Parts: structure tokens; sequence; C-alpha cells
């Protein structure tokens, strides 16, 4: 992000569907959109691989959002998480953090809070 | 691949959004290869040397 | 030293018309011409040479001789680079160039020698695939398309056979029977 | 594995059969003890030869310290009264000219009996000595397994 | 003329650049590039390298220099290293720090090293290289190499018996004694007699545990020929011979 | 000579560390790298914390530089995990966690260090000399 | 109107392009269809997908972005030379002539210690 006056301009823009014709917001929580961006202008991405690997994608989506007369249509097919590769793609697409750090002793002792991986899964 | 800068270029001192860099391009190519995998992903690297059986570390992305 | 003969030979080629009505190349504007059109033609059936060569010989009159070529069953894509596609008075035409012509030096390049060259170099399959690709492109691009109404014919230009006094020598105009194209489209489609 | 190739590695049991073997440097290329710069003496002066042999002996002591400190559980040493001089029995041996004998004989010229008493002087629970017995009974046993 | 370069040519060109008057400002550019330096393996330091490191980081503020090394490991004097450069560096700098604990070997081996090298004062014969007794690790205090009978000690100096011996006969006899000890350890290891014990944990001694430390290639070939006579295979890790010469 | 503590070393001027044979020298370099990254020591600390592209590590052997880079990367990851969890199983890491008052900014700095470990300035001697010749080529006068 | 279509995979974007082609057809039969690609292999894969979807992939030009930008420069703005004066080799051959003329200037004093020491026109080039 650039400025808090630009954040409201980005919040006014929405993406309508190409086939279903339904508008969807840009952020997961529009009320907490200001809490995601820092004061310097960097968003704390929940996915660590997307934050560490996609800086060119960050700059490209920033310069695409910087356009005035741009028309944004979203056609995203959701991936059903059954395999490990599909789990990784779902965690990247849904913008969530599944890496269990274990901040407390209850999260560190118990281990079934993660996602189960089948031993016959030869995806990755 | 880490590309050494020329040493007297002004773009390296002050970076912008639309600036080409080999490191960020490769780190985004790895992400695009992870996303573009539909069914099976097979990542292979040199973990052990063939000369003296020394331990070789993989990439930071892997 | 070849240049002052080359420019007058080029103008003698461009002055000679190549059509059944007598249309020259100077009457084609920049919007009407399309030079080096690349096409990728899909095919899902296994391309059998024996089932294709009989269908070719059923309609093509140049397949009287010419024993059939042998190739494996090709499933996938066919690449092609058409030399020129041009429209004139509401009718489309295809044009290709052949320029090797090593064995002829006199005026013996008549229609019989050009037909023998077509049968020897096997250019019938290339022009048939060009007609199929142009028919599919005009069917996809133009709505309510008819093959007999829009397509006009295929012209081959032999560069070393064009003479100033012989308008028939050098050019070779052939039009399909408009029945092989639909069967070839049904074979390539599935 | 050689001594230069064993720097930074780790081995459980280390055998050093030829750690008492030494070689005398002949060329006069040394370093000054005040300016700390490399001095190459093209003339055969004995002072430059002695000052280069001192650096050679320090390099051999550094090689001994590198080779000794790679064992974890057990290290074995081969000690012998080696004489570099061409005389067979002159009453003195050259083990004080080596790196191993400089720590055993304390930098003093002695004999084979003096070397044996210097070996037997520093006897603890960790440091022991035994005589070298030449003998063979059987090469090895394969102890193969089914495939 | 050809525009080529070598490995020592980089050091020579950097020393010639820092030797000039404008290149000092280039060193300031290095002070703008990395305002810190941690230099490992300072025993293998050329005098050109130390002249460069003194040109850049001698006494300038806000930049730190950490020369981490060991004067007792400088064994590359044939390659181009020099311990007198390390002694000049020790004379130039003011602070000295040393590590106390040793985490690799058994405490018996540490006590044997501290007993053998502290017999006299300045055992490395140079005044600027002092030796201090190191401390063993507390977690590895129970490391024992046990034979079929009593516990084997750390250092076992096999004294070859005789008044005066040559070089080749001494090498052959000690190679035969070493091969006999290796075959005895391998024969006692496969029956559960010779073991490596950490506390209560035990491990049998395989062929990959015993290693022979030699100095040259001829004596390495002598060890390999004396070890292959007793049906024991051995590899040479320091073999730098080309495959195209076989 | 004096004894060396990895968390009490003054990072000012020139210091000479004599690491004996078998000692944790590769562990000590990683501990000093974490100390330079986080800026610890109090009165004996660095004036400002530095990034990964400002810490210069010089080791002669290339495999030693690769092993040291991997060990420093593993130490960065372990200290990031121990800072996010506020606990560890190592006493030196315990004293490192006890020296810092803030936990979130140090964890963010360790995450940035883990992401910038690919651009770490850990080269050899000749590699660093060639990089300094190719970087400031005007003052050196090289091709 | 500028339209940017966000999607996860390229198959949905190819289906959207198929829907755009089947929705709005070109009036001129010989008008090319400009599809910008990253490389030749992506252009071949797009030709494969358009052949598998439509049954025919003909008269579709796949230009590179700099080539498409220069083609728009030629088509929109007339009287433009085909080769630029500011080529890389052209600027190098011009700076080979201009740099010895500017060695006397005060601002080039970093280069005067770099060039006037020893030069067989190798460092200058």
């Amino acid at each position: 992000i650039k400025d808090p006056a630009y954040l409201a301009k980005l919040l006014t823009r929405q993406r309508r569907h190409s086939f279903e014709d339904r508008e969807l917001p840009l952020f997961r929580d529009s009320e907490n959109a200001g809490q995601l961006f820092n004061s310097d202008g960097e968003q704390d991405v929940g996915n660590p691989l997307l934050a560490s690997w996609g800086k060119l994608g960050r700059d490209y989506i920033y310069l695409l959002s910087d356009l005035e007369s741009s028309q944004e249509l979203d056609a995203f097919v959701d991936v059903t998480p059954d395999n490990l590769l599909h789990n990784i793609q779902s965690d990247i697409l849904e913008l969530e953090n599944r890496a269990v750090a274990g901040v407390n002793i209850e999260e560190f002792s118990r281990s079934d809070n993660k996602r189960p991986l089948d031993p016959l899964d030869s995806s990755i | 691949r880490q590309l050494a800068p020329l040493g007297f270029d002004l773009m390296s001192q002050k970076p912008k959004r639309g600036d080409r860099s080999r490191r960020d391009d490769d780190r985004y190519l790895f992400l695009e290869a992870l996303i573009s995998a539909q069914q099976k992903l097979y990542i292979s690297y040199i973990g052990r040397s063939i000369q003296d059986n020394s331990e070789r570390f993989p990439s930071v992305l892997v | 030293q070849w240049e002052p003969v080359l420019t007058e030979w080029i103008t003698a080629v461009l002055q000679a018309p190549l059509n059944e009505t007598g249309v020259s190349l100077s009457q084609l504007s920049a919007r009407n011409k399309q030079v080096e059109m690349e096409f990728y033609l899909p095919i899902s059936e296994p391309l059998i040479a024996s089932q294709l060569d009989t269908l070719i010989r059923q309609f093509d009159p140049l397949s009287a001789g010419c024993p059939p070529l042998e190739f494996m069953q090709v499933r996938g894509m066919l690449k092609g680079f058409i030399d020129l596609v041009f429209r004139h008075e509401g009718r489309y035409y295809l044009l290709a160039y052949k320029s090797n012509w090593l064995g002829e030096d006199s005026s013996a390049y008549t229609q019989q020698a050009m037909a023998a060259a077509m049968q020897a170099h096997r250019y019938d399959l290339q022009y048939q695939l060009y007609t199929l690709a142009l028919h599919r492109y005009l069917r996809h691009r133009i709505a309510d398309y008819d093959y007999e109404h829009h397509f006009g014919g295929v012209i081959y230009l032999f560069l070393r056979g064009v003479d100033k006094e012989h308008p028939q020598q050098g050019i070779y105009t052939t039009r399909p029977n408009a029945g092989l194209i639909a069967l070839m489209d049904e074979m390539f489609a599935g | 594995v050689t001594i230069h190739k064993s720097k930074g590695l780790e081995y459980p049991l280390v055998w050093l059969p030829f750690i008492t073997n030494f070689r005398v440097q002949e060329q006069a290329f040394y370093h000054d003890r005040h300016s700390f710069e490399a001095v190459l003496d093209l003339n055969a002066a004995p002072e430059s030869v002695d000052l280069a042999e001192a650096e050679r002996l320090a390099e051999d002591l550094r090689l001994l310290y590198v080779a000794l400190t790679r064992s974890v559980w057990h290290c074995s040493l081969g000690v012998a009264p080696l004489v570099r001089r061409r005389g067979d029995k002159k009453g003195d041996t050259d083990v004080h000219q080596s790196a191993l004998g400089r720590l055993l004989q304390k930098g003093e010229p002695q004999d084979a009996a003096g070397l044996r008493t210097c070996i037997e002087a520093l006897c603890d629970d960790d440091i022991a000595w035994q005589t070298a017995q030449t003998g063979d009974n059987q090469p090895w046993q394969v102890n193969d397994v089914s495939t | 003329r050809r525009g080529e370069l070598g490995f020592d040519d980089m050091l020579s060109r950097l020393d010639s650049a820092l030797r000039s008057e404008s290149g000092e400002v280039l060193a300031a550019a290095i002070r703008t590039r990395f305002p810190v330096a941690m230099i490992d393996e300072f025993q293998d330091t050329d005098p050109q390298q130390y002249r460069i490191f003194r040109r850049i980081w001698h006494h300038q503020p806000e930049t730190a220099l950490l020369l981490i090394g060991d004067p007792k490991q400088a064994i590359y004097a044939f390659r181009g290293a020099d311990i007198f450069t390390y002694m000049k560096a020790r004379s130039e700098v003011h602070a000295h720090y040393t590590l106390d604990t040793n985490w690799r070997s058994a405490p018996g081996m540490v006590n044997s090293v501290n007993k053998l090298f502290s017999q006299t004062d300045d055992a490395f014969m140079f005044r600027e290289i002092p030796f201090i007794p190191v401390k063993s690790a507390g977690k590895n205090q129970a490391l024992r190499f046990v034979f079929k009978g009593e516990t084997q000690p750390a250092m076992k100096m096999w004294l070859m018996e005789g008044e005066s011996c040559g070089v080749g006969d001494y090498q052959s006899t000690m190679a035969q004694v070493c091969a006999a000890q290796i075959r005895d350890w391998l024969q006692a290891g496969q029956r559960g007699e010779a073991l490596l014990m950490n506390g209560d944990d035990a491990r049998p001694v395989r062929a990959s545990d015993i290693s022979v430390l030699v100095r040259s290639r001829q004596e390495a070939a002598q060890v390999r020929d004396a070890l292959t006579l007793l049906e024991i295979p051995s590899v040479y890790l320091s073999n730098r011979d080309s495959v195209f010469e076989t | 000579a004096e004894t060396l503590d990895p968390l009490r070393l003054p990072l000012q001027g020139e210091r000479l560390i004599e690491a004996s044979a078998g000692t944790g020298k590769t562990f000590t370099i990683a501990a000093l790298y974490l100390r330079l990254l986080l800026g610890l020591g109090g009165s004996a600390a660095f004036p400002r914390p530095l990034t990964v592209e400002e810490l210069l590590v010089v080791t002669f052997t290339e495999a030693a530089t690769a092993e040291l880079r991997g060990r420093i990367r593993s130490n960065i990851h372990e200290l990031r995990i121990a800072c996010l969890r506020e606990t560890t199983d190592n006493p030196l890491y315990e004293r490192l966690l006890e020296e810092i008052d803030d936990k979130a900014q140090a964890a963010q700095w360790l995450l940035l260090a883990e992401r910038q470990m690919d651009e770490a300035a850990v080269f050899t001697i000749h590699g660093f000399c060639q990089r300094m010749l190719n970087l400031n080529a005007f003052e050196s006068g090289m091709l | 109107m500028l339209r940017v279509y966000h999607s996860n995979r390229l198959d949905v974007l190819e289906a959207l392009m198929e829907f755009i082609v089947e929705r709005e057809r070109l009036d001129d039969p010989f008008e090319p269809e400009m599809i910008l690609v990253q490389s030749t292999g992506m252009a071949q894969w797009l030709q494969m997908t358009l052949s598998q979807k439509f049954g025919i992939a003909a008269n579709i030009d796949f230009p590179l972005p700099a080539s498409f930008i220069w083609d728009m420069f030629v088509r929109v703005l007339p009287e433009i030379p085909k080769e630029s004066a500011f080529n890389k080799q052209s600027m190098s051959w011009k700076l080979m002539t201009l740099l010895p003329q500017l060695l006397e200037r005060e601002d080039f004093t970093l280069l005067r210690h770099y060039l006037t020491d020893d030069s067989d026109k190798r460092k200058l080039f």
C-alpha cells in the first residue's frame, strides 16, 4: 500500500464474477484491512512462501491496482485439499498460515492440530 | 542465481517496483513452478558429494 | 552484376497476372494480403496412410501415378506456413512459391512438366492441407460461410518458369472438388 | 587420510605409525624474528639454515598437534629411535630432531634407553606404552550373510 | 596482454589498489560496504591478505575485526601461509580471547594432549605461540573404547624395540604392527568384545572407525599394501591422482 | 590470554580469537553472527544492528564456507523458533533469549535474515577480493 | 476498456479467452489477433490449447512485449526510423568517441585515473 487515502480507494474497488456476475471484496476482512498493512506500507502476509517468494508479484499487483480505468474480473477455481500439493495450493490461494509454531505449551505438546498426510501421497 | 551488481548503477542503489532482478525472478519462478504443478511435484537436488561424501545443503527455497 | 537483370525479372513476374480472370499482384492492397500465415492443425485420430491416400486419390486427379508415401500414425498437431493469402472482389485465394527448378533451362516448363513436378515433389498433400486449414479458418472466423462462394483456388508460382511472352508458364492454378475438404475435416476432427 | 586433509574432521580410532619420521630442510628460506618478513638467503650460511630448520620444526610440531587432536576414543603412536645420520651406532639418536621426541625427551639429546625412560616417565591411566611385536596368525574372517 | 587472471592475481591487484592513494577511499567504500569482518582460519593468511585487512580495518571506528584462528594449526607453509604473519597480527592487536571447552574427544585424550604438550614451557618453540590446557566436555565424560579385557587407554605409544634402525625397515615394521592392531580390532569388534561406550550405550567398531594418519603418498601406499595383505580393504581419501593415468 | 564468552565479546576494534582443535569454532561463528544480527551485548554491543548483506565472513575453503552458511542458516531458524516460542533446549540460546527484552521485532529480524540468507556475504578470500575488484572497478583500475 | 482477469491457473484464462472469442467475433477476416506471450514455448502451448478448443488456430500473431510496443509505435506514429539511433552498440561506439573529449572536465576525474594510466583502447571500449 502507499497511503491510507489510497487504502480506501482500493477498498472501494471490487471484483465481479465473469460468469456468475457476483461482486467479491478484495480483502478477507474489510474492517481489519488497516490492521494488516503496517505503517511503512508492507502487508504481513500469512503465507510465508508467498511473502518470501512473490515480491515481483507484489510489485506487479501493486502496479496493476495503481491503474485507474482497469476492470478486474476474478475467475478462481477452488482446489479441494486432499493431497499434499493441493494442501499447499489451498494454503497459498486462501491466504492462511498453517505453519504451527507452538507459541504455548499446549500447542507444542499436542501434534494432531496440524493437517494429516497420507503415507501413499506421492504428490510432493 | 545471485548476480553481482555492476557497482556504479543507480538502479541498484535506489530500488523501485518495476526493477528487474535475477534473485527475485528466480524466487518467483520457484513459486510459479509450485503453483503450476497440478498432480505430482518431483524436486531433486545434490545432497551428497560424490568425491568425499560431504554433506551438501539444498537451496533456501527448498 | 545480377541486379539490373533481377529487377526487370521481378517486374516481369509482377506484371504477369495469376488468376482465371487475369488479376495481377499489383492490385492487392496491404489489408488484403496476409504473408506467411502460420497454422497449427489439430488431429486426434491416428493418421493412417492407407486410409488417407485412397481418400486423396478418390478426388485428386493428379494422383493417377505417384505411389503412396509411408509415415507413422501421427496424433497431435500439424505445423504449416502459408506463403500468401489474399482477397479480391469478395473471393479468397491462396498463393505459394517454389523456386528450386534446377533441371529446366528452355521453355519446356509447360503444364505437363509442372504437373510432373507436383507429382514428383508430392505437393498435392501440402496444398490439400492448406485448403483444409483455410476452410477451417474461414469457417471459424466468418459466420455463415460457404466453401464454394468464398474460396477461389490455389496458385503455385514457379519463379524460374515465368516468361514475358508465356503467361501460362510459371503459374499453376488448381481448385479442389469441394468434397474432399469436408471429408478431410471429418477425418481430422473425429 | 593425510594430516592436511584431516583438519576439521572427526575419527574414533586413529593410528599414527610414522609420526616419528622427520625430514631436514636444506634450503635457506626463513623469517626474521624482528621484522617478521620472509628472508631468502641464496648463500649457504648456517645461521639461515638453522633459522629455517627452527620454522620447519615448528611446522612439524603443529602437524603433530593437528594429527593428535583428531582422535575421539583412542590414538596410537609409533615411536622408535630413528637416526637420520648415516652413522649406525654413534652413541646418540636423532629423536630430539623430530617433533614427537621434542616433547618426550624435553628437547634434550639422549639415547634409545634414555628415550625409553622418557616414555616410561610420563605413565598415567590415559598414557601407556607397549613394545612392537611382529606377528601374524590369520588375515581376517569374512562373516558373510545370505543375499 | 591476454587479459587473463589468476588466483593470487586477485590478491595482488587488490593489494596494488589499496597501496595507492585513491584506493584508500576505495577502502572507505569497503567501510561503506561491510562495516564488520569475521575472518575464519587466520593461520592460513598470506602477508598480502593481512596487509589488505590492515589497510581496511586497522583503527577506524564503528567497524569491528574478529580474527578467529589457531596458531597451532598453521600447517600450510608449503602453500603460501605463514605463522610469522599471525605473530605480527598478535603483536599488532591488543585483545586476546581463547576457548576453554573441547567438545570432540574423550577426557582421557584431552588429558593426554594436555600432558604431552605441557612438559616444558613454549613447546611450540615460539614465544608468541602459548599453549594452555583445554577443558573436556561434561556431556562426553563417559566415552570409553573397551577391549575384551580392561579398558584401553587413550594414547598408546607403541615403542619399536631396538638400538638404531633405518627408515624403510622402521616403516615396514610399524606398518605391520598397525595392520596387526587393525585386524585384531576388526576381529574383536565382530564378536562383541571391542566396543565404543558412551555411558551405557555401546557401538561395535566397524572398518570405517579406524583411520591411519600418514604424511606422504609413499607411506600411504605402504600402509595400503600392508593392510591388503591381511584381507582388509582400505580407501585413500587424500588420493588426488587422475583417473586418466590408470 | 583470556577466556572467551560468545555473549560478552566486545565488538569494537580488533579482537583475536584462538579456537583450539576440536572446539566449537563453527558454533562460535554462528553465535557471533546472531549477535551481530540482533545487536546484543549491552555496553559491549554493536552501535547499530546490521543486515545479512553487511556481515562479512571470510573462510578459505569453499566447502567450509558452504557448511558455515548452512550452519548459520540452521542457527537463524532455531533462534527464530526459540524466539517465537520463548523457550529453548540450549543454554547459549537460553542466555540469548534472556539478553533481549523485545520478542516480536527480534523474530521479524530473524525472519528477514532467513529470507535474505540467500544473499549472505559469506565468500572465500579470492572470491571476496574478486567481488571487491569487480564492484569498485574504477578506483582499482581493473577490466 | 482495459480488462485484467485474475485467476489461479491458465486453463481458466484459456476458457475465458475462448468465451471472449465465441462471444465477440472479428469483423475483418484478415485482421490478426494479437496474443502477448512470455516466450515461444508459451506461444506454442497457447496454439495447442486453441487448436484443442476451437479446432483451428490460424492467423494468430504472438508478439513479444517489446516487439508489440515497437509495432504500436510504428502503426500509431508515422515517420519513425526502423532502427533506433540509441542502440547499445551504437551508444558504445558513440561513447568511445565522446569519453576522451571529456577527460579534461572536472566531473570525470574518477575516469581520468582509470583511463589515462595505460590504455590500448581496451579499457575505453
